[PDB]
DNA sequence: CGTAGCTGAGGCCTCACGATGGACTTTTTGAAT
DNA sequence: CACCATCGTGAGGCCTCAGCTACG
């Protein structure tokens, strides 16, 4: 079973912010100018979770991990207002 | 033989088929060609390029691409799906279960090590000013080992003999240091091989057999071999008991030869090492050091597999492995070792 | 003598958990990793993966505070990398950290760990130092448990360290834990099978609920004649004419195939080597070329069992007939379930459910090999025969099947062409998943190696023809997946344009990842995973483990 | 009962950025450099999804709005590794 | 009066477009009840 | 389709605040 996660962040340098944008994309898909939405079952959570905690600065830096739901039911949990909300969807690479 | 491997050093490369050729291009300007008669792996380093067409045509070929680094450390090959090399696989597996098939190779590996041993001593004999040669009471003890290894029994007597040997060879193998003993660099005759290193020159020893046993284990699976089915070592626990097998006569070449030369030429001091209640292990700028010190030893020509044409090392590695699964199967009776 | 290495410590943890799991882990290589061995691998790695003082050999008085030690002892038998040695001067005690709380247990350390505080305590006092004590460094917690070498804990360990010793050299893999709650969660129960092993070696249970995969992603397909998969970091993007068409997590990718002239840079063939993420090239129409490889699989007892039986007659003999058996009885239930006709032909003709019965029962009882691959000529012959009778309620508008065109090199038919390109598109699956579990997809006990063809994927997917490739040839067509506007006509045959290539090829995606219920366990588990269950009882049935290998007729 | 929601947003224009903040400084707690925190019960989620439809412009900004839960049980649903992280209490 | 509202200056966030480069390291450890 | 993909410096676009004008 995965889970639907909200990664959103605030990082005061430049480098470290190339560094997440970085793992961030090794991970979920972008959604909006600094959040990513993630679908990850519990060994990736983990591994997320190990790799923004070396990432970002502790002292200054913020990020916020949101567990949504169990990306199956995420649907009525986000209204989006703007452009549509579409979750990221488990099935093969085919082009 | 058929046919050399082909190694594209460049990593600006880009590799095409041309009909019945490789081409070979640097910059849309052609440097050498290989032409599938003669090829072998083809070893493509790090961010070289081979078309797609091209790769599909040594597949077809049953030719095992190889994909290195830019240094030179492996990263994986590329087989293709058929019989080629299942027909030596099948061999091997089915010919590892014999007793003449595991003992003859095994007396042929122990006697082309301890030949390949005492060469070095009567190569690099270093007790130099009084005893310009080596006690020829020790060439003539370990020629009469050779001998016994020739006939040995079985393999249990051949291992116990084997250890003998070895062991009287590491006797005097701190005799050929910078010519006396290393003080500072103190080597043990009898704490050899336990698993972590009590002396800097046991330390330099095993780092440099663990290198050459993965040259091999990538070596041997460039062809189609499994080297994880030894017939002489031990199969199970992951030892690569192939590898293990066949790095024999090469552990005085390429391990005692790399560690004789790169502390006759001062590249490791006293001072690269740590010391542990019972462990010394190098430091990572003497680690590196010494990796690039394997390679220059692996970077060496030597010309005589059996036809003379000055490969490297690193391709004599395929050739002796060729010559094994070539041996099996029944093209070539008794695998024509090589020794110096 | 070398017949076997020494011990290492954390085998010696893992044996007095499950002597199995110990026999696995370090017999045959054969780890995988959850939740919770990726957990912990974290906690260690920030801090104690890095080297710290060392161990002082000439101890007077100072304090020693040593971290990751290697030591071994070979009058003992073991080998250990201490996490930690906290000592004052002369006396020091071993440290090791753990992941979770303090467990409910007395004592606050369960059996295990305390072994392994043990071993490596003597190891220490090998090397001349005064322990007499330990601990256990929870690092969530970070709530210390001491621990004290008690006289029978040196006896446990020491027993542990001998029974591994003869349970290594014996060569028989233990038995699995009883229905116990360790298994759950033992990260190699995906290997061990316990229930299944337990069910099948008539030590019979009611096999639990499947231990559901984690952490395993779906494969890339790359159909484009005309694409270029680059390196992009952590992800994977495929450009097409120089545009971004897609982009792959490499974390989610399990597998990537390759059809036709798409090119692949050599950095992303690095980074997917990197990962052991399996590589395959395929020709344009699905031909099988080529794969990735790495040093062979650790596991050898699987490769030798394979290969030992492989030389041995009536084991091939009797793995044919199940096989064959089992496809013919696919091929009945097929024909039956997914028959469409309109009236007195809308059910099946029982003569050909008397002949496709007698022909699974010659073929049950076939005297050899030659006489096995005539019966499945004919077998395979009248159901293709009557296979047309079943989509779309009949031949559509060119989609029409001949018979007798079938198994030959170019396909004249679109519903052939069809058949070719999904069998082909099997084969590569059930390779993948024959070398995941230890096994050489080419030596086979049915079939022949030929190129392009893995004499072993060809063998174990002879049941699975008519559930995965047929079935999905007949869900296309009827669902309207593909038309014959899709198909092109050309001097070798008949081929699929891109939008009919891509269609197909999620279809049969689709299929793969679709669950079905067991007929044996009885609960419900995807196709890709089935395949993966079914190479692993292949490897339990050669191993002797088990008496017969379960077919999966259903 | 009353539901957390958490409000992020993309406004590409001064003057509805500052209308915007405005309405959500009306209704949650700042949380991030473009989020919001509100614990709203049913009429006030329905009272902030009706300004914010016309306080943006629906062609080109971009408003999300996620219901983490029952505002009680939030704390396991959240996970925050610069700042702490607190909910809105109803006191 | 006070709070609604608009302007600047700085700080986050990302992208197309450039130049360097040229990682890879022994064996162990790593959960679970 | 010419080494190829990590590093990283600019120019613009989001996001907020302090400081102003009007004002009622
Ligand atoms: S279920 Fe897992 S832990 Fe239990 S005996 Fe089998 S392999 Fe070992
Ligand atoms: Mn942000
Ligand atoms: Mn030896
Ligand atoms: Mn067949
Ligand atoms: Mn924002």
């Amino acid at each position: 079973m995965e889970h639907l996660y909200i990664v959103s962040y605030d990082i005061r340098n430049q480098r470290r912010w190339r560094r997440l944008f970085k793992t961030m994309h090794g991970f979920g898909c972008w959604l909006q100018l600094s959040v990513f939405q993630c679908r990850l079952d519990r060994i990736r959570i983990i591994k997320m979770e190990a790799a923004i905690n070396e990432i970002v600065n502790h002292a200054e830096d913020h990020v916020l991990i949101l567990d949504l739901g169990p990306a199956e039911n995420v649907k009525p949990k986000v209204s989006s207002i703007g452009k549509t909300f579409d979750p990221i969807l488990r099935q093969a690479v085919i082009v | 033989g058929r046919g050399l491997p082909l190694y594209v050093q460049s990593p600006k490369a880009y590799v095409r088929k041309d009909g019945d050729c490789l081409v070979i291009e640097e910059e849309r300007v052609r440097v050498a060609e290989a032409r599938l008669g003669e090829t072998s792996q083809v070893a493509l380093f790090g961010n070289a390029t081979l078309t797609t067409a091209a790769l599909h045509e040594c597949l077809r070929r049953e030719i095992p691409v190889t994909w290195l680094s830019y240094g030179g450390w492996f990263m994986g090959h590329t087989v293709s799906t058929g019989h080629r090399n299942v027909e030596t696989r099948t061999y091997q597996y089915q010919r590892s279960f014999d007793p003449e098939t595991c003992l003859n190779l095994a007396r042929r590996w122990i006697v082309a090590k301890i030949a390949n041993c005492r060469t070095l001593l009567r190569r690099n004999w270093r007790g130099e000013g009084d005893e310009a040669k080596a006690p020829p009471g020790l060439l003539m003890s370990l020629q009469d080992d050779m001998r016994h290894a020739m006939r040995a029994p079985s393999l249990e007597v051949l291992l116990g003999i084997e250890g003998a040997s070895a062991g009287r060879y590491f006797q005097h193998f701190s005799r050929m240091l910078r010519g006396g003993d290393g003080e500072g660099m103190g080597f043990d005759f009898t704490t050899r091989n336990r698993r972590p290193p009590k002396d800097p020159v046991n330390a330099l020893l095993s780092f440099a057999y663990a290198m050459l046993t993965r040259e091999w284990t990538v070596a041997l699976a460039a062809v189609g071999l499994d080297p994880y089915r030894g017939f002489y070592h031990q199969p199970r626990f992951g030892r690569p008991a192939l590898a293990l097998d066949m790095m024999e006569p090469f552990r005085p070449l390429i391990a005692d030869s790399t560690v004789l030369m790169a502390i006759n030429n001062g590249e490791i001091r006293t001072g690269d090492f740590v010391r542990s209640a019972g462990g010394c292990n190098l430091t990572d700028s003497a680690r590196k050091r010494f990796i690039a010190g394997f390679e220059r030893r692996m970077e060496q020509e030597v010309t005589h597999p059996i036809f003379k044409y000055t490969i490297s090392y690193r391709r004599l590695l395929e050739v002796q492995a060729r010559l094994l699964t070539r041996y099996l199967s029944g093209e070539i009776p008794a695998y024509p070792n090589f020794v110096t | 003598d070398g017949s076997i290495p020494l011990i290492p410590v954390r085998m010696l943890n893992e044996h007095v958990y499950c002597p199995r799991l110990a026999y696995l882990m370090w017999v045959q290589g054969e780890f995988s990793h959850n939740e919770f061995t990726v957990d912990g691998v974290i906690r260690h790695r920030r801090v104690d993966a890095g080297g710290g003082v060392l161990p002082s050999e000439t101890q007077e008085d100072s304090r020693i505070h040593a971290r990751s030690v290697s030591l071994s002892s070979e009058r003992l038998g073991i080998t250990a990398k201490i996490d930690l040695v906290e000592g004052e001067g002369a006396y020091v005690s071993p440290v090791d950290y753990k992941r979770g709380k303090r467990p409910h247990v007395a004592g606050g350390a369960y059996e295990p760990e305390r072994v392994q505080l043990c071993a490596q305590g003597l190891l220490l006092r090998e090397h001349g130092f005064a322990s007499d004590g330990g601990a256990l460094y929870f690092v969530a917690s970070r709530e210390r448990v001491p621990v004290a070498f008690d006289d029978e804990l040196i006896g446990r360990t020491l027993a542990a360290i001998d029974e591994m010793g003869r349970t290594a050299l014996s060569g028989t893999m233990p038995p699995p834990l009883e229905d116990s709650p360790k298994c759950p969660r033992c990260s190699l129960v995906g290997i061990c099978l316990p229930d299944e092993v337990r069910f099948l070696s008539h030590l019979s249970v009611e096999p639990r609920p499947i231990i559901p995969a984690d952490g395993r992603g779906l494969p890339l397909y790359v159909q484009s004649p005309k694409a270029y998969v680059r390196k992009d970091g952590d992800c994977l993007v495929i450009e097409e004419e120089r545009v971004r068409v897609a982009e792959a997590r490499l974390g989610e990718t399990s597998q990537v195939a390759l059809f036709g002239n798409a090119t692949l840079t050599t950095a992303a063939l690095h980074e997917c080597l990197r990962r052991e993420i399996p590589v395959t090239w395929l020709s344009y129409g699905g031909w099988f070329m080529g794969h990735t490889v790495s040093t062979g699989h650790r596991n050898v007892e699987t490769r030798t069992y394979q290969y030992q039986r492989s030389f041995d007659p009536e084991t091939c003999l009797n793995l044919a007939r199940r096989w064959i058996v089992a496809k013919i009885a696919n091929c009945r239930t097929l024909l039956r379930r997914n028959w469409r006709g309109e009236g007195d032909e809308a059910k099946a003709p029982p003569g050909l459910l008397m002949s496709l019965q007698d022909d699974m029962r010659h073929a049950m009882r076939a005297p050899s090999l030659e006489v096995l691959l005539g019966i499945e000529g004919a077998s395979a012959g009248r159901y293709f025969q009557h296979f047309s009778r079943m989509l779309r309620g009949g031949d559509g508008e060119g989609m029409g099947f001949d018979f007798t065109t079938r198994n030959r090199r170019p396909p004249k038919d679109p519903v052939n062409a069809l058949l070719s390109f999904a069998y082909a598109m099997l084969t590569r699956e059930w390779t993948v998943a024959l070398a995941a579990v230890g096994l050489d997809p080419y030596r086979g006990f049915y079939h022949q190696p030929r190129f392009g063809r893995p004499a072993l994927a060809l063998d174990m997917m002879e049941p699975f023809r008519p559930l995965i490739a047929d079935s999905t040839v007949l869900m296309a067509i009827n669902n309207g997946e593909i038309r014959t506007g899709d198909f092109v006509r050309s001097a070798g045959g008949c081929n699929l344009t891109d939008s009919a290539r891509k269609r197909f090829i999620a279809g049969f995606e689709r299929r793969m990842e679709q669950e079905v219920t067991h007929p044996i366990f009885k609960y419900t588990i995807s196709y890709r995973r089935l395949l993966e269950v079914q190479a692993r009882l292949l490897t339990r049935y050669l191993s002797g483990e088990i008496p017969a290998y379960p077919n999966f007729v259903t």
